[PDB]
RNA sequence: UGGACCGUCGUAAGACUAACUUAAGCGAAAGCAUUUGCCAAAGAUGUUUUCAUUAAUCAAGAACGAAAGUUAGAGGUUCGAAGGCGAUCAGAUACCGCCCUAGUUCUAACCAUAAACGAUGCCAGCUAGCAAUUGGGUGUAGCUACUUUUAUGGCUCUCUCAGUCG
């Protein structure tokens, strides 16, 4: 509550300790519960796994893109959009990408992302239609005003 | 611009206001160039003629 | 034995271009990057109509032949451009006349081709379905 | 005031078919009812042929010609004297005549 | 009888908000909270929770999908797009 | 003659090339033949335009060629134009 | 700006071009390259040069008749103003192209891409034509959309025999005589009479690496 | 002004799928052209298959109809009503140019009209040739092809139905 997007609750068995360790992804599309996710450079491409860019070709779409390899996914995750890559380059390990802006820019390649479109769209095409729902649309996202103009 | 061109064969004109004999002439040192030139005024067959422009003849098909 | 003659035997490219309303004499490298003697008929007669004349094409063909010999070029190749897409696709009247002053200058040349742009399929002319009503 | 029998060209069991524009007017017309002259025209216009034989690198290179199927509309035909004005009866043949010489503009 | 004449399920929200804004929620709420054939449970037991988060009520499989239909036509196209492409990389 | 007096008695061979249907009576060009496949010996009767794969009970050599017309077997057949 | 008072072509120097070894001799002329500087390095501008030559220049065609096989070449590296000038394609001119299509026909077009013994990815453009049988007054000699599409399938398995077919050190020698243009008739004539037929263009879109060890053997 | 237009490789980018194109064909009509796979459906000959009149056409009526053109959501190349500007003209608000704007684009639908024309509704029968050509059959007492004389295959002739053109 505060998103529009749905989350994804998932856990793992540690390569080092004895316990389970619970994490929270952003929902790839078609994620049934009980799906077997995979996270690795050797992990083959199937939605919605998480794999680095150097092992998928162009033409695929992804979500939860990471720019700086380690900072775990700060790009293009919100509802109804899709992280894309349309360029590979084996010179100094480069792969250009198109954000949902349309302005296409360059990222490094060793970083990770989750393959496929991300769930939630499209919550602009249903008009909220009254001043009670778009109260609650800003009940728990921020506290803007139901905003008040300038010229009075 | 100093070559002289002798006539071999004659054809008609787009005459009315400037009758100019579209006419088949060849040179002497350049006698292999039988370029079909356009002389203004009456010309008998067998006349060598001077010339300065020795490039083209503004061809229209006839 | 295997003795090729000195005097810098080379085959340049003409890239002779002609059209209605212009003729272009654009000689370059055989690879095609470096360009020598770009000058054409558009810098010959100041009339804004007579730059389609074969006379101006001849003056565009008078000058370009001798500057090949200033660097020792004695031979070249000849390409043709239309440059029609949905446009003309057929060479202008000054096209065939332009090679004559090249031919009547004792320049030994054999290669005659067109790179006249034949598209895969048309991409729309200008004028729109009732074009150019004279 | 119907004069042609079938009409234009080639509309047997189809309806309405592919157009492409004319070159010298580009009144965009269907591919059947537009005059379609096809020409293999020569490069030097048969006059510089004696000049290129002297300037050839090889034995005359022997000269190619151009190939492009041009497409004319109706007033383009009549405003260049392509095909015009037979009788009320002399519009009833297609296949003849030339009868005299190997046709020019090729040449 | 044919109870209303056009509007159907937005008839709660009547005489309000406009003409072609009463219609635009029709075309997006005759799909939402109708029942769907579950791809796993086989039956027709699909209602919503919030945006894009459907569950069944039978056999407890829950699947994330589209937000006004069960899964969009944008989505399975991608599920078809990564399908044909996956056999090209390692093979 | 276009204004002919005899239609009851036409010439035979032109009727043989007229049609399978438009004759004075109705009988097709088709018949039955008794094919022996050349690698075997067994007797089998089959239609001309059989439109169906036939083999014997134990002699499945060729016996047919799949087509829309008559079963055109080249050098793999032996039969007769005869009611058996 | 620069303001050179005389002869920009003075710095443009005569640089020779050298063929590969297997065709013929290597001197097919010169190129004009600007003289280098410390930051302006003229050797690395030769890599941006795409070069053109015909088989008449590389198989001593005195009367130009087989000159329709026009070869694209790529200048890749130099030594002592002598470029190695690797292959970059082999197209057809428009002269031999447009002369074939006398309307009255059904062409046989086929496009196929494949990977070689080496790391190249060629693009083969199989273009066929129908041969008129004798004693025939019918002015069509047409193919009936299975008489092409099976013939279209007939060439695509032929060409992949030659993509694993001893590449550019040996492959273009099979394209010099065009033995691939010979044997396809004997397969096509089992279905349909085949007229003139060519490949008309090849493409070199995945030249993988320089590989100078066999390439100095190619410059042998 | 110094780098257009030009030559050249290269990156995208969206539209179009020319040539081959026909007095071709498929479709009920509008319309309908890259390959190849897929998923279908129809027509024609083939048929000593089955069925037993299941029929023809049709008010009311239900599917389908290029644009033009609207309703939100994409994506932007050529082009482009409208709008500005140069000429031309007596005037041009136009015929010609330059720029882009609606939009053509593909997805979701919505009107349903066109000279939507072969200015001729559909189904049964007869009456005339001649010549093309599409498919399917059939006869070569045909050649050609070499896998071999063959074989499948091509063309030619003969016959044939549906024709459609002339």
């Amino acid at each position: 509550p505060g998103r529009g997007a749905p989350l994804a609750v998932v856990h793992f068995r540690d390569p080092y300790r004895y316990k389970i360790r619970k994490e929270l992804f952003i929902a790839p599309e078609g994620m049934h519960t009980g799906q077997f996710v995979y996270c690795g450079r050797k992990a083959t491409l199937q939605i919605g796994n998480v794999m680095p860019l150097s092992q998928m070709p162009e033409g695929t779409i992804i979500c939860n893109l990471e720019e700086k390899t380690g900072d775990r996914g700060r790009l293009a995750r919100t509802s109804g959009n899709y992280a894309t890559v349309i360029a590979h380059n084996q010179d100094t390990k480069k792969t250009r990408v198109k954000l949902p802006s349309g302005a296409k820019k360059v990222v490094p390649s060793a970083n990770r992302a989750m393959v496929g479109i991300v769930a939630g769209g499209g919550r602009i095409d249903k008009p909220i239609l009254k001043a009670g729902r778009a109260y609650h649309k800003y009940k728990v996202k921020r506290n803007s005003w139901p905003k008040v103009r300038g010229v009075a | 611009p100093v070559v002289w061109a002798r006539v071999m064969k004659v054809l008609g004109r787009t005459g009315s206001q400037g009758q100019c004999t579209q006419v088949k002439v060849e040179f002497l040192g350049e006698q292999n160039r039988q370029i079909i030139r356009n002389v203004k005024g009456p010309v008998r067959e067998g006349d060598i003629l001077t010339l300065l422009e020795s490039e083209r003849e503004a061809r229209r098909l006839r | 034995g295997p003795q090729v003659r000195d005097g810098e035997i080379v085959f340049g490219v003409a890239h002779i271009y002609a059209s209605f309303n212009d003729t272009f004499v654009h000689v370059t490298d055989l690879s095609g990057r470096e360009t020598i003697a770009r000058v054409t008929g558009g810098m010959k007669v100041k009339a804004d109509r007579d730059e389609a004349s074969p006379y101006a094409a001849m003056l565009a063909a008078q000058d370009v032949a001798e500057k090949c010999k200033t660097l020792g070029i004695t031979a070249l190749h000849i390409k043709l451009r239309a440059t029609g897409g949905n446009k003309t696709k057929t060479p202008g009247p000054g096209a065939q006349s332009a090679l004559r002053a090249l031919a009547r200058s004792s320049m030994k040349i054999g290669r005659i081709e067109d790179v006249t742009p034949i598209p895969s399929d048309s991409t729309r002319r200008k004028g729109g379905r009732r074009g150019r009503r004279l | 005031t119907k004069k042609r029998r079938n009409g234009g060209r080639n509309k047997h069991n189809r309806g309405h078919v592919k157009p492409v524009r004319c070159t010298n007017c580009a009144r965009c017309v269907p591919k059947d009812k537009a005059i379609k002259k096809f020409v293999i025209r020569n490069i030097v216009e048969a006059a510089a042929v004696r000049d290129i034989t002297e300037a050839s690198i090889w034995d005359s290179y022997v000269l190619p010609k151009l190939y492009a199927k041009l497409h004319y509309c109706v007033s383009c035909a009549i405003h260049s004297k392509v095909v015009r004005n037979r009788s009320r009866e002399a519009r009833r043949i297609r296949t003849p005549p030339l009868r005299s010489f190997p046709k020019d503009m090729a040449r | 009888a044919k109870r209303t004449k056009k509007v159907g399920i937005v008839g709660k929200y009547g005489t309000r908000y406009g003409a072609s804004l009463r219609k635009m929620v029709k075309k997006m709420e005759i799909t939402q909270h109708s029942k769907y054939t579950c791809s796993f449970c086989g039956k027709d037991s699909m209602k919503r929770a919030v945006v894009g988060i459907w569950s069944c009520k039978r056999c407890k499989r829950t699947v994330a999908g589209g937000a006004w239909v069960y899964s969009t036509t944008a989505a399975a196209s991608v599920r078809s797009a990564v399908r044909r492409l996956r056999e090209t990389k390692e093979q | 003659m276009p204004l002919a007096k005899d239609l009851l008695h036409p010439l035979p061979a032109e009727e043989k090339r007229k049609h399978k249907l438009k004759r004075l009576v109705q009988h097709p060009n088709s018949y039955f033949m008794d094919v022996k496949c050349p690698g075997c010996y067994r007797i089998t009767t089959v239609f001309s335009h059989a439109q169906g794969v036939v083999v014997c009970a134990g002699c499945a050599t060729i016996l047919c060629q799949p087509t829309g017309g008559r079963a055109k077997l080249t050098e793999g057949c032996s039969f007769r134009r005869k009611p058996q | 700006g620069k303001k050179k008072v005389v002869d920009p072509f003075s710095r443009k120097d005569w640089y020779d071009v050298k063929a590969p070894n297997m065709f013929q001799t290597r001197q097919i002329g010169k190129t004009l390259v600007n003289r280098t500087q410390g930051q302006r390095i003229a050797s690395d501008y030769l890599k941006g040069r795409v070069f053109e030559v015909s088989l008449a220049d590389l198989q001593k065609d005195i009367d130009p008749e087989r000159s329709f096989r026009k070869f694209r070449l790529i200048a890749e590296d130099v030594q002592d103003r002598n470029v190695l000038c690797n292959f970059h394609g082999m197209d057809l001119t428009t002269d031999k192209y447009r002369s074939m299509v006398k309307k009255w026909q059904t062409l046989i077009e086929a496009i196929v891409e494949a990977k070689t013994v080496d790391g190249y990815l060629l693009r083969v453009f199989c273009i066929g034509f129908t041969a008129k049988d004798q004693q025939s007054q019918r002015k069509t000699c047409y193919a009936q959309q299975s008489q092409v599409r099976k013939i279209r399938a007939r060439m695509t398995d032929i060409i992949t025999n030659e993509v694993s077919g001893a590449d550019l050190k040996q492959l273009v020698n099979k394209l010099a005589l065009d033995s691939i243009a010979k044997d396809i008739e004997k397969s096509c004539q089992r279905i349909y009479p085949l007229h003139d037929v060519y490949i008309r263009k090849v493409k070199v879109l995945k030249k993988p690496r320089f590989d100078v060890s066999k390439l100095l053997e190619l410059h042998g």
